[PDB]
RNA sequence: GGUUAAGCGACUAAGCGUACACGGUGGAUGCCCUGGCAGUCAGAGGCGAUGAAGGACGUGCUAAUCUGCGAUAAGCGUCGG
RNA sequence: CCCGGCGAGGGGAGUGAAAAAGAACCUGAAACCGUGUACGUACAAGCAGUGGGAGCACGCUUAGGCGUGUGACUGCGUACC
RNA sequence: AGGACCGAACCGACUAAUGUUGAAAAAUUAGCGGAUGACUUGUGGCUGGGGGUGAAAGGCCAAUCAAACCGGGAGAUAGCU
RNA sequence: GUAACGGGGCUAAACCAUGCACCGAAGCUGCGGCAGCGACGCUUAUGCGUUGUUGGGUAGGGGAGCGUUCUGUAAGCCUGCGAAGGUGUGCUGUGAGGCAUGCUGGAGGUAUCAGAAGUGCGAAUGCUGACAUAAGUAACGAUAAAGCGGGUGAAAAGCCCGCUCGCCGGAAGACCAAGGGUUCCUGUCCAACGUUAAUCGGGGCAGGGUGAGUCGACCCCUAAGGCGAGGCCGAAAGGCGU
């Protein structure tokens, strides 16, 4: 029974094209070249979800970082400080806290010094 | 480099550019317009203005010298019998180029070549 | 003396357009006749300058 | 639509021995 | 208001034919005609002839007033592709393709 | 409000990239086939010097091909449907 | 009927369920070639992607983002068998 | 008289240049050797594949020759890519 | 081309001893989601109030699944108030996929469970058709050479006529032999070809044109050579030859 693979090689072309869709060239017209993109895309998304983890922590730190040294005291510091009053808030909330209210930062800041001396 | 060097070649050699110009002015001459190139018509005025330049005078050595130069025995009896005297007040500018446009079938740029005169 | 890669469409574009030309957009219009015709040439009529220079 | 039916001896490559 | 006027398996190429058509691209009738009529190419004329045909059949067969027309939408497209055998050095054959191409002009008065 | 200075700073697209709408070359997919492949049921297994198969040339009102035919030439006669 | 070259083609009219069913004629996709729209791009280097990401253009309930396109900048990132 | 001498047609390709996806699947310009004999040519045949022919090079046998082309063994076999 | 800390740069931001803090992975921990393995309290062709553990993977081995042609189900069902294909969207499943719909289309398709594959393409210097690339680049096919005027035509350098310039002229002239089969002439057109246009052509359609006792073929004879009545030979075919 001859069967012809036609409609089949066409829905998966068009699965591949529309996953590929928006790249650049060719990448986004040829299917033989189109489905490199889409697997190294998928590399790179399945590399970006722990990445991103890591970069905003990266990010994180900093901000506290820039805030501590502006209040008077060095993020290691803050965070013994922190760490010896026994307070479990994160860089996430700690940087978000930095940003929109000082005085929040700066009650922070006074009791880890407190705690550290 | 031809720098202040005169003279066209137009693709062709010595002898084959001297006889389209001996040609072409003897044509003008004996029909008192043309149409030709604008390039064609530039080479073509040094070539046919001494012609009527040196038709303002008569003699023997004169007519010799006028059949040697445009080989027409036809259009040196009308040099010195009508362009003589029809000219013999104008000291140059003998010739009147008007550009026509461009040729339909390579698109050269054209214009018509006539003398200053005509106005019956 | 022959290409490692096909160049893109791009770079086509991007080499093709200096190929455009450009209009004369110096259309004469006769003092006599009211006729366009291009700078410095003889109307189709054959009026020039007012005057006629081509009588046919 | 026919395919080149002839084609020429390839050129005899340089001498690499 | 359309009035489109096209000429189909046209002989000239589309990529030697777009050329002439971008000069008059978005210009009015009167400027695109003249533009076309001291144009050095054959697909001047070729689009002239085009731009007559859509003008007069903006007169006729539409709206009179040919005066406040504007050439909108015009582009080229290439055609059906004529296979030709060359002969070549050595034995070799190659195929010359002998192109034409579509010409599309739609005049509206907005 | 004006003169001067410092800083900052959009508005440009010859062309190009992305997404959308509209166009064209292109005959892929879908549907149909008096076209093919293989079998079962039965016949027959030869044609021909009372000139075989296969062909040339002709054959209509018609310039040409297919089909049938042979100077009685898209044909004639007898008997049946 | 008109443009056009007593052409080709096209535009009107009519036939036709349908004429982007017009003989280059069923359904009519892709590589490829343009137009218009919105964005980005003329001091910025490399598998041209991913995560973040300000702004701009389109509609929404509510008046804040949400759905799509674009996306400067930034960490990482040397195609497939 | 000369398997003579110089030199046209004719035969061949010894040198240089161009041409190597060329005008041509070995060509064109000028030089170059024979040009009354072992010369050449038109026509018609004979010698057919481990065979023909070969002033003999492993040369030619329809642009293919240390064993032609066409169809069959045959979808030979491949421990190889 | 600095090039033997990565660079900047550092006299501590260089090396030894100690300490307290922090960054530091897909490692561990916290949460949620999925699948296999063994147990016990129970469900008993299956959930688990559970428990511990496993889940990187090539060749390879085992298990479970998605997609399409056709057959039975199926003369049942959807379907001209719109099937199949095409084209975008929103959901949905660890997945091959599934569902509905905006527009084209126009008349076929097919639920669930089973049966057979010519059953899934991204490569094999793969095969067939089309389109890009180079690129609007080389080239437009002996360096014997065109100009003007008039005519037709929409358009003239190449089409027709006239005057000039040039080439072959032991040929680039005229007859034939072999070889082609109407290309020869006229009228008519630029659909396709002429390496461009063409009104022109050895291009498209129609018509006309080939007159032999003295030309040649045909015919009589024949060389080389072929066929070959009988005849000789050879497994057959067939080879020689009067």
């Amino acid at each position: 029974a001859r069967v012809k693979r036609g409609v089949i090689a066409r829905a998966r072309h068009k699965k591949i094209l529309k996953q590929a869709k928006g790249y650049y060239g060719a990448r986004s017209r040829v299917y033989r070249v189109a489905f490199q993109a889409v697997i190294k895309a998928g590399q790179y998304a399945y590399r970006d979800r722990r990445q991103r983890k890591r970069q905003f922590r990266q990010l994180w730190i900093a901000r506290i970082n820039a805030a501590a040294r502006q209040n008077g005291i060095s993020y290691s510091k803050f965070i013994n400080g922190l760490k010896k009053a026994s307070v479990e808030i994160d860089r996430k909330i700690l940087a978000d806290i930095a940003v929109f209210d000082k005085v929040a930062f700066t009650a922070l800041v006074e009791k880890a010094k407190a705690a550290l001396a | 480099m031809r720098h202040r060097k005169s003279g066209r070649q137009l693709n062709r050699n010595s002898s084959h550019r001297q006889a389209m110009f001996r040609n072409m002015a003897g044509s003008l001459v004996r029909h008192e317009i043309i149409k030709t190139t604008l390039p064609k018509a530039k080479e073509l005025r040094r070539v046919v203005e001494p012609l009527i330049t040196l038709a303002k005078t008569d003699s023997v050595a004169n007519r010799r010298l006028a059949f040697a130069r445009t080989r027409d025995n036809e259009i040196v009896a009308k040099l010195f019998n009508e362009l003589g005297p029809r000219f013999a007040s104008r000291a140059g500018g003998y010739t009147r180029i008007l550009k026509c446009g461009f040729r339909a079938g390579d698109n050269a740029p054209m214009a018509y070549i006539e003398l200053v005169d005509r106005s019956e | 003396a022959v290409q490692q890669n096909k160049p893109t469409r791009s770079k086509r574009g991007m080499r093709r357009s200096h190929d455009a030309l450009t209009a004369v957009t110096s259309l004469s219009v006769d003092k006599t006749s009211g006729e366009k015709h291009l700078r410095h040439h003889i109307t189709a009529d054959g009026y020039y300058r007012g005057r006629k220079v081509i009588a046919k | 639509n026919n395919r080149p039916v002839y084609i020429p001896r390839p050129r005899p490559p340089h001498p690499r021995l | 208001m359309e009035t489109i006027a096209k000429h189909r398996h046209a002989r000239s190429s589309a990529q030697k034919v777009r050329l002439v058509a971008d000069l008059i691209r978005g210009k009015k009738v009167s400027q695109a005609l003249d533009i076309l009529t001291y144009t050095n190419k054959k697909a001047a004329v070729l689009v002239k002839k085009v731009l007559e045909s859509a003008i007069a059949n903006a007169e006729h067969n539409d709206g009179a007033d040919i005066d406040d027309l504007k050439v909108t939408k015009i582009f080229v497209d290439e055609g059906p592709s004529m296979k030709r055998i060359m002969p070549r050095a050595k034995g070799r054959a190659d195929r010359i393709l002998k192109r034409t191409s579509h010409i599309t002009v739609v005049v509206s008065d907005r």
